[PDB]
RNA sequence: CGGAAGGGCACCACCAGGAGUGGAGCCUGCGGCUUAAUUUGACUCAACACGGGAAACCUCACCCGGCCCGGACACGGACAGGAUUGACAGAUUGAUAGCUCUUUCUCGAUUCCGUGGGUGGUGGUGCAUGGCCGUUCUUAGUUGGUGGAGCGAUUUGUCUGGUUAAUUCCGAUAACGAACGAGACUCUGGCAUGCUAACUAGUUACGCGACCCCGGUCGGCGUAACUUCUUAGAGGGACAAGUGGCGUUCAGCCACCCGAGAUUGAGCAAUAACAGGUCUGUGAUGCCCUUAGAUGUCCGGGGCUGCACGCGCGCUACACUGACUGGCUCAGCGUGUGCCUACCCUACGCCGGCAGGCGCGGGUAACCCGUUGAACCCCAUUCGUGAUGGGGAUCGGGGAUUGCAAUUAUUCCCCAUGAACGAGGAAUUCCCAGUAAGUGCGGGUCAUAAGCUUGCGUUGAUUAAGUCCCUGCCCUUUGUACACA
């Protein structure tokens, strides 16, 4: 009954649209749904030299990659979760469906 | 997954996947008007759209080069049989694509225009 | 024989064992998060991977 | 390249059963990663496909560490004349 | 550039005309005479002959040594 | 360009200061010297803890040797009465390299012998180049179309004056209409007792449990609403808006009330150029060199660490505002089991003083390490101005981990030895608010590994709200016999 959707994405507003669409799908299909639980985001930080060789002033890049992870708990059988997750998915968001 | 890779390495591996994909198709589809890729990773199916200008030239002789590119992606990245499939799509208003005009200009300089 | 001396040196460790996945050189390798590539090609392909200089 | 005849026939049969074939640029490899049943070392794969490339039978492409060979129609005819196969059966890249 | 020490030569292979003639001994009757020893290894079952050195016997490609 | 004038600006400039360097020891880099080799690029800002370069092997490009072809393809021979691959032995060698000699077996048209030709090269050339970075140049500058002036190169627009961090605006006007840059933009920091959220964060109430004399503590357990603390989404909030003055009453400037802010910090960053750096990042590359006795590739050892000398970036200190020994007590960035890839963070229980070792577990991460029990600091003894219990360089003996291999001690631990250094000359670096400085913790290099670098956290000030005096930069005028200026 308790099925856990984990949504991992790099973009922010696309992930918000996906989780809001899952909320609207659960509201239309009339099930007890928990709120979209945000995880603390991860900032992958790389600091390299700007110069390809070593001869220059000491300048340093800051390459950032922010990843985000939301989760939604559903109280519904498996076929409802598959029918919801099959429809309206966009490439920015990776979906992980845990049965237990 | 049985190997259980982290998401920290997984998004980085997807980025290097897209980078090597873009570089390989830039080297291979340069004469045919390459403009980009867009990969939709669904469960059990991998849609991967080549965005290009000359669709007849990227399909070739009855879709032969497209099937060759599917077999390239399969053999290189270890994908299962029938798990990945490519689709060639035409660029609308291709003058705004910068890499298409760049490949057009370098092939003009290769052909010998001033 | 030659088969027992050609590739019998241990390559289990060190910066000579690993290399870049673009240049295959042995200097300035970014082993963090499984990139395993040099910083020059990392600057070249950071836009293709997803890294961006926000701040 | 004094190659084994069984390994040469196995690599040519793999090249015929799928026209395009890939390889990794690493001489120090025990076995080929795609066809791991036979011995078929990666250096032998590289040099055999380079011998096919030099006499104008196969097409070359490269992505950072990896060779890619597109088998042409003259390569189809040469592998058919080599392996004495009937002209009815075709590779899977021509099949649809 | 010129060198002081002369180079080491490549191993010139000792070619042997009709080396199979030294294996068997023919007879006018219906039989065969095998001189050299046969190797009992699994890779070389019954057909492969062994090398007959001046002191003791050895089979090459399976590397099996019989000393005296 | 001016040691010519008129304005403005910058802690890579000064003033007032703060911490320093240069004085001693050590670490790292460069030059020099030595050497088989001590590989090489870079020499003011814009070279020197720089190539992410913390090299025991590799990297490695240097030296001494030893293997291998990974010389494709075409044309000629040669050969199936065998073109030719591999080989334990005894010698040689470094090696169990059949590398060569003595010696015969084996593989089966893949190959070998010559001529053309490619391939490979951390070889040369960045004064041939691409790309990237730095610098001119952190300042506010730059450029078309049309119209006007001049024969013309050129000029106006792009400015007399005020203002601004700004060629930012107001306003004049042979200019009008414009464009890049600045600004605008993105992220970060703070304020929202309000909206959305939550068993991978909790809150407060209860029910128990433990302890002390109704009450107090519990990161001991479980559940009842909620989000204040937790995290991240949409919003909002600050704009010189309100007031008092200065100012053509325009552009704007100062102070004050309300208030979390009345200049938070970074990224991006214009035209033109350097003959700045990189061929040692590239299967980016032109040309030249080599190509089998190799500048290709592999293996062993050495070197990149060598030490009469000088310089640079840093660490340790010169102590009593301190050291040692116990007790108390608080963080945030983060990272963590890999395609090849052989190498993760570690809780807890025993053995050992320690470095460490042995077994069960947890963790692909708000789950586990972890409430990250970090240092500085606080409290209480010991010390007593003595090169001292400051300082730990040098050196002897031993014990562990990593790795095939530590010797030129890889690192770590124990005992012992106990040098200079008593606040550093000329010279010079960086900086003004959560800033400098003190202080510790993560990532990168990492098998073993931080005196470097990149981020984060704690304690946290002196002095300044100005100036062109020096060093320089940006406008206008002036002069030039300079234009590689
Ligand atoms: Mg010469
Ligand atoms: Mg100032
Ligand atoms: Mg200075
Ligand atoms: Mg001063
Ligand atoms: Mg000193
Ligand atoms: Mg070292
Ligand atoms: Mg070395
Ligand atoms: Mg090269
Ligand atoms: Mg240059
Ligand atoms: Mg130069
Ligand atoms: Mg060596
Ligand atoms: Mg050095
Ligand atoms: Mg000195
Ligand atoms: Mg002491
Ligand atoms: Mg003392
Ligand atoms: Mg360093
Ligand atoms: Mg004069």
């Amino acid at each position: 009954h308790r099925i856990r959707i984990t949504l991992t994405s790099r973009n922010v507003k696309s992930l918000e649209k996906v989780c809001a669409d899952l909320i609207r799908g659960a509201k239309e299909k009339n099930l007890k749904v928990k709120g979209p639980v945000r995880m603390p985001t991860k900032t992958l930080r790389i600091t390299t030299r700007k110069t390809p060789c070593g001869e220059g002033s000491k300048t340093w890049d800051r390459f950032q990659m922010r990843i985000h992870k939301r989760l939604i708990d559903l109280h519904s059988p498996s076929e409802i979760v598959k029918q919801i997750t099959s429809i309206s998915i966009e490439p920015g968001v990776e979906v992980e469906v845990t049965i237990a | 997954m049985a190997v259980q890779i982290s998401k920290k390495r997984k998004f980085v591996a997807d980025g290097i996947f897209k980078a090597e994909l873009n570089e390989f198709l830039t080297r291979e589809l340069a004469e045919d008007g390459y403009s980009g890729v867009e990969v939709r990773v669904t469960p059990t199916r991998t849609e991967i759209i080549i965005l290009a200008t000359r669709t007849q030239n990227v399909l070739g002789e009855k879709g032969r080069r497209i099937r060759e590119l599917t077999a390239v992606v399969q053999k290189r990245f270890g994908f299962p049989e029938g798990s990945v499939e490519l689709y060639a799509e035409k660029v609308a208003t291709r003058g705004l694509c910068a890499i298409a005009q760049a490949e057009s200009l370098r092939y003009k300089l290769l052909g010998g225009l001033a | 024989g030659h088969q027992q001396l050609y590739w019998s040196h241990p390559r289990k460790f060190g910066q000579g064992s690993r290399s870049c996945r673009v240049c295959s050189n042995r200097h300035g390798l970014i082993r963090k998060y499984g990139l395993n590539m040099c910083r020059q090609c990392f600057r070249q392909y950071a836009k293709d991977i997803g890294f961006i200089k926000l701040d | 390249m004094l190659m084994p005849k069984k390994n040469r026939i196995a690599i040519y049969e793999l090249l015929f059963k799928e026209g395009v074939m890939v390889a990794k640029k690493d001489v120090h490899m025990p076995k080929h990663p795609e066809l791991a049943d036979k011995n078929v070392p990666n250096l032998h794969v590289m040099k055999a496909m380079q011998s096919l490339k030099s006499r104008g039978y196969v097409k070359e492409q490269f992505a950072w560490r990896h060779f890619y060979w597109y088998l042409t129609n003259e390569g189809i005819q040469y592998l058919r004349d080599y392996l004495h196969l009937p002209p009815e059966i075709v590779p899977a890249t021509l099949r649809r | 550039k010129s060198y002081t020490t002369p180079k080491k030569n490549k191993h010139k292979r000792k070619k042997v005309k009709l080396a199979v003639l030294k294996y068997y001994k023919v007879d006018e009757n219906g039989k065969i005479s095998r001189l050299r020893r046969e190797c009992p290894s699994d890779e070389c079952g019954a057909g492969v002959f062994m090398a007959s050195h001046f002191d003791r016997h050895y089979c090459g490609k399976c590397c099996l040594t019989y000393c005296f």
